[PDB]
């Protein structure tokens, strides 16, 4: 608070109106009552807003897209696993002399434990 | 754990079991992880995928905190895997060594309270005010709000949030833990001079002094005419200006920025203490599991 | 063996390895905390002497009258009650008055 | 770097931390109560507020 | 990825293809990078590179 002016109940020019208002108006103001007007019209909606700060406290809204290039740096890493199988797949039916069927057979023997 | 909003701690950590389980998923369903770890021959059939789940875990937190691992993948499937957790480890990690940079040397202190409402929730703080004052008839009439609640504090605990003073409480409060509740022109009094003591919160009540003047005068049309020209001017505040002044504490320096003790960080030597003995645990844990299948094994189980 | 565990406690907290790279349960908590203990002194190493070096940066000596003024640790001291003090007493410029305080 | 840059930085709190913020213009109601009081000001703050 | 511009990040990958290759190149080339990867019996003409 810069200044420090105040409003006030006008009063004419010099007249005793002043005297019996100053008293009263002491009662309202150390009793409860321009606290209790005040907070009935200056109310609002009572918004509560911004809890209130973080500040470059890092939390997922700055760093949290190195979880989207995470999570887009293992689907290209399952689409890549297909394609380790399709290579082998394809070679090895080149070599026997046998079709696609025994691709699946590389998943049979692929799908067990530690041999 | 302060430098990074455990809401990444946990994604981190539930970034580690993930990552490290789909490398568990890659490896075995990839050929050319099917390799021999015995190359002295050509092969005794002895070709095996080296990624078990406990090996799983091992390149995920081995590459996450920058010493490596023993595995480091052969097959382009466990490449690309080991291309991000790499590439998502010196991020994570170099915006710790970022944070922690810049929390050290700008500090600044968060107080738990801010207001006369936020301050009414805790009542760990033990408020007062100074009794049989001007301060103890505003809440002994208050009948308004919160400040009704807070006379039900000092009703319940008297003779120790009633300090009979100013003068005495503000030793207490340098002491113990302690919120004034008292006239908002020593309090700008005391916080010029004794620079441990801030104004949390603001306004609650404007009764407003004044020049004394008896009952029916002709000066008090006069002492108006007077205060008020000292208002517009800038008198009456450059003479409040003058007294109220004091020393003054401009406290920011950040203090060499900190000599970095166990009073900061001391939690790795607890999470150190509680690393170790949780290994103890499973080392007899183990033991015992090598003695129930010796139990199997060849016929004795407990001797 | 001794010779090889301290090998173990140094390398790793220096990170630039280690040799043994433990390969059961029981030694993987103890090869797994010790890591998160070194990456957590190391990074409140160089992230608290990288805040030595900028905050002895940050701070340099008095150059004019306004920036003494805000220094109440260095005291002012004059000549007493003679030419100096005269253009201080009277002065309205306030960053002077300050320095009369 | 960053993230020691914007936390030396705070939003303006007081009447003479404006003053040192020529980017943010003031404003103010013309040639009323509010002009009144910083055209006759001797405060020296409030004068570079008039500047 | 802020710190460093989008400039630099252009061409740390293109530095990173640009080392990549040449070693690549060097290592092939060179006398000594070829070696047989089995001394368990030494002397077996199957010399491999790791590269
Ligand atoms: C030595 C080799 C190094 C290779 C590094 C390559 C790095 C590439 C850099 C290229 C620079 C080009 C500039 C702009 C690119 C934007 C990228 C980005 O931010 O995310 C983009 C995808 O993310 C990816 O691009 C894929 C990254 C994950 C897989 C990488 C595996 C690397 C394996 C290597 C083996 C070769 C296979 C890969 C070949 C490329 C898109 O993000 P967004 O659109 O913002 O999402 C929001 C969309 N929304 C708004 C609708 C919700
Ligand atoms: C099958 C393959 C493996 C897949 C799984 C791997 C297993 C392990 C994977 C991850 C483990 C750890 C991460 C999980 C934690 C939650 C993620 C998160 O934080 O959200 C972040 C994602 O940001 C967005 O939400 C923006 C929109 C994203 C659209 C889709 C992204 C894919 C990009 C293209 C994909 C194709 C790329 C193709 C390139 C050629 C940020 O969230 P936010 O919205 O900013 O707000 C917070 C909201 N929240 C609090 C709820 C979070
Ligand atoms: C979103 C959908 C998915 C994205 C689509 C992705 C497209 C397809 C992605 C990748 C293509 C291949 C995928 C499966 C094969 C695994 C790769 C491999 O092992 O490398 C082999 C090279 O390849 C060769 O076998 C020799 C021929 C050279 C190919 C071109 C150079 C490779 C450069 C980089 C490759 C491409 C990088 C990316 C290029 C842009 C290694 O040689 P080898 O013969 O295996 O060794 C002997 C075998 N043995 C040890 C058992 C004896
Ligand atoms: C393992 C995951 C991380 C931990 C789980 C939590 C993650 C969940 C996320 C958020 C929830 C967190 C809230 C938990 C609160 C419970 C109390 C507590 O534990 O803290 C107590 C001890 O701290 C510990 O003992 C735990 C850490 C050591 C054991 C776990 C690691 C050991 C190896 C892992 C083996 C598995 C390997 C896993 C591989 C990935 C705090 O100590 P205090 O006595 O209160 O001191 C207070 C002193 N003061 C008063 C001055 C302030
Ligand atoms: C506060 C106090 C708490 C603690 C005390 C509590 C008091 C209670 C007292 C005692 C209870 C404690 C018992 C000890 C537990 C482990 C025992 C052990 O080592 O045996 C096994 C588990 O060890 C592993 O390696 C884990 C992964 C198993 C590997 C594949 C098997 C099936 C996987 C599916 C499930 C896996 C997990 C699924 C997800 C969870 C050994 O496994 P391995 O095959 O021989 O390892 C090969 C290693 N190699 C790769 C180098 C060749
Ligand atoms: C970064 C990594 C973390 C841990 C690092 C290592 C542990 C910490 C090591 C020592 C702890 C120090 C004791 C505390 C006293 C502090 C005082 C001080 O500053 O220096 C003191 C000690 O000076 C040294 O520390 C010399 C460095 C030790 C080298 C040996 C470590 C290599 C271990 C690997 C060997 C392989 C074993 C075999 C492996 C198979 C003396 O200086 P001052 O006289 O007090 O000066 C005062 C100046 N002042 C007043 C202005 C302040
Ligand atoms: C940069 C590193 C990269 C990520 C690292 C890994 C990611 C996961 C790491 C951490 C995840 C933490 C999740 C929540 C954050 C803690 C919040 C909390 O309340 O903690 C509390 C309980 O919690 C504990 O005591 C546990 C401490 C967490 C460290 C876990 C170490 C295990 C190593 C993992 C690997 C083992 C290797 C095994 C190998 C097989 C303790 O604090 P407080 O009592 O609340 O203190 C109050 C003061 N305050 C109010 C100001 C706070
Ligand atoms: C067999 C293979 C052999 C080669 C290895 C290939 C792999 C690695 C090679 C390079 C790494 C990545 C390539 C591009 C980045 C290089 C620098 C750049 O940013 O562009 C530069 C443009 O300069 C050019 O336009 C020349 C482009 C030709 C490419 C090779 C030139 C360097 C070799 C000869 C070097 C002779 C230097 C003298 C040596 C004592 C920009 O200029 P600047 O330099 O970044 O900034 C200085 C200018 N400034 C101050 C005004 C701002
Ligand atoms: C820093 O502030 C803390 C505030 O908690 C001070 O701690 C109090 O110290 C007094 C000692 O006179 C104790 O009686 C209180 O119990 C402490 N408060 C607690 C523990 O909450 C501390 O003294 C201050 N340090 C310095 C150097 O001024
Ligand atoms: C709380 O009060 C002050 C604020 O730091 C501490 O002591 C003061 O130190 C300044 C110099 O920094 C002096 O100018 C004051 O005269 C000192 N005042 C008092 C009352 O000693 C004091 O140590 C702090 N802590 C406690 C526990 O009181
Ligand atoms: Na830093
Ligand atoms: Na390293
Ligand atoms: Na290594
Ligand atoms: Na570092």
């Amino acid at each position: 608070l810069i200044d420090s002016k105040g409003y006030g109940v006008g009063t004419p020019m010099g007249s005793p109106y002043r005297d019996k208002i100053t008293i009263a108006i002491l009662q309202l103001q150390e009793e409860g009552k321009l606290h209790m007007m005040k907070e009935k019209w200056w109310r609002g909606n009572g918004c509560p807003e911004e809890e209130s700060k973080e500040a470059s406290a890092l939390g997922v809204q700055n760093i949290g897209g190195i979880f989207i290039v995470l999570a887009a740096g293992l689907v290209l890493s399952v689409f890549v696993a297909v394609g380790e199988f399709l290579y082998k797949s394809k070679k090895n039916a080149q070599l026997e002399k046998r079709s696609f069927c025994s691709a699946m057979v590389e998943e049979l023997r692929m799908s067990l434990k530690c041999q | 754990l302060n430098p990074l909003s455990p809401d990444i701690w946990m994604y981190v950590l539930l970034a580690c079991l993930g990552v490290s389980c789909v490398l568990f998923v890659i490896a075995r369903f990839s050929p050319y992880e099917w390799y021999n770890p015995h190359p002295c021959n050509p092969d005794s059939d002895v070709v095996e995928n080296n990624f078990t789940l406990l090996n799983s875990f091992w390149f995920g937190v081995g590459a996450l905190m920058q010493q490596g691992s023993e595995l480091m993948p052969k097959a382009l499937s466990t490449r690309i895997v080991g291309g991000i957790w790499w590439f998502f480890t010196l991020i994570i990690i170099s915006s710790y060594t970022a944070n922690l940079a810049a929390f050290l040397t700008v500090e600044r202190m968060e107080s738990p309270i801010d207001s006369a409402d936020d301050l009414a929730k805790q009542t760990k703080i033990e408020y007062g005010a100074v009794e049989d004052g001007a301060t103890m008839t505003f809440f002994k009439k208050s009948k308004i709000s919160t400040y009704d609640k807070m006379w039900a504090f000092m009703s319940s605990r008297r003779q120790s949030v009633l300090v009979k003073s100013n003068e005495e409480g503000i030793q207490r409060v340098l002491t113990s833990d302690y919120a004034f509740l008292m006239e908002s022109t020593t309090i700008e009094f005391v916080t010029q001079r004794n620079c441990n003591l801030t104004q949390i919160g603001g306004l609650i009540d404007s009764k407003g002094y004044g020049v004394g003047t008896p009952m029916g005068s002709p000066y008090r049309d006069k002492i108006t005419i007077a205060i008020l020209q000292l208002q517009e001017e800038g008198k009456l505040h450059m003479m409040k200006e003058k007294w109220w002044r004091g020393n003054g504490c401009p406290e920011e320096e950040s203090k060499e920025a900190s000599a970095l003790g166990v009073q900061n960080i001391g939690g790795i030597f607890i999470v150190l203490a509680a690393g170790l003995v949780l290994s103890v645990f499973v080392a007899v844990g183990e033991f015992l599991y090598k003695s129930k299948k010796n139990a199997q094994l060849e016929k004795r189980s407990f001797c």
